[PDB]
């Protein structure tokens, strides 16, 4: 008992990190030359695409904080998608009928 | 600044920036060129 | 067995979400301040690269729904995707020989 | 053994897909007004990058074929890279001690 | 134990062909018809996004080096993330309490 439990939680993380970092780098693009947000309704959306590996590009992280966000919500999305992606495979071998 | 100008290609979206303002540096979308710094 | 069928179905979900979503934010957008996703023949293009991580960028959400629709296709996209990931992991296990 | 052979076999199928798509998508976008993949050299690159989840944004295929090709990178890329991906894991558990 | 060290090691690797490929591809793209980015501040950034198949667009490498340094990148960030993503799955089998 872990792969269900690891993985279910994993989703907890991205979900934190993501709406941390959006605010964090808010603040701090807000007041410089950065992407066109300006705010948390359009930041936060940021966050979520970053997290899953998407980046679609309208809007970008350019000051360090900005940028800096856009990694650390990078690694907490893969983090708790990969869980995920394991997770998976754990219960799959726990089935040869 | 994104305004109305057409998207083809990213070298040329450039050439745009600065001319219209004084940018460069930007993606091309579906309806029509955004210009960044 | 299910490394396979699991893997061989969750292709499936992928696919509904896929042009639900499409035609859900289509007919949000195509009422608001968006990129170009009026259309299904140019969304259901933007729900296939959001479905697969992939994001160009050229069609990107913006309204409410609009964002939503990615984020719904976004998880679909991936969990199908999972299942074949880790659904190999469990057959390459079964090959000592 | 399996796991590595699939595995490194897996990367000479995205290598194909890619040159292929490449051309595929070239010959047709190459006449239609809309996305920047009418030469190889350049197409080529667009193609890797869709092959990697990656989609920078600056080409972002329209046209039907231009698009088509699109997905048959997308599917060729991640199912090499999955391999790998799960290669690793399948190995990876034979190394308790 | 190797799906820990293994999949803690990885991570030094795409940190590494990060920043070489980064300065790798500037010193090229610095001089010639290529993108935008000249400089390490902004390149390096670039890098990281192309490692984790973010790539939000704002820098599209088309010169040769600059490119290949993408590419390079890329299997790099991905080698490294793939390490941690099959090393969760290794440990997850090891816990049925």
């Amino acid at each position: 008992a872990l792969h269900w439990r690891a993985a279910g939680a994993a989703t907890v993380l991205l979900v934190i990190v993501l709406l941390a970092g959006s605010y964090l780098a808010v603040l701090a693009e807000r007041g410089a030359p950065g992407a066109a947000l300006i705010s948390y309704p359009d930041a936060l959306w940021w966050s979520v695409e970053t997290a899953t590996t998407v980046g679609y590009g309208d809007l970008y992280p350019v000051t360090l904080w900005g940028r800096c966000v856009a990694v650390v919500v990078m690694v907490a999305g893969i983090t708790s998608y990969g869980l995920v992606f394991a997770a998976v495979a754990t219960w799959f071998v726990g089935r040869e009928q | 600044q994104f305004t109305n100008v057409s998207c083809t290609t990213s070298k040329e979206c450039w050439s745009v920036c600065q001319r219209l303002h004084n940018t460069s540096r930007g993606k091309c979308m579906n309806k029509k060129c955004r210009c960044y710094s």
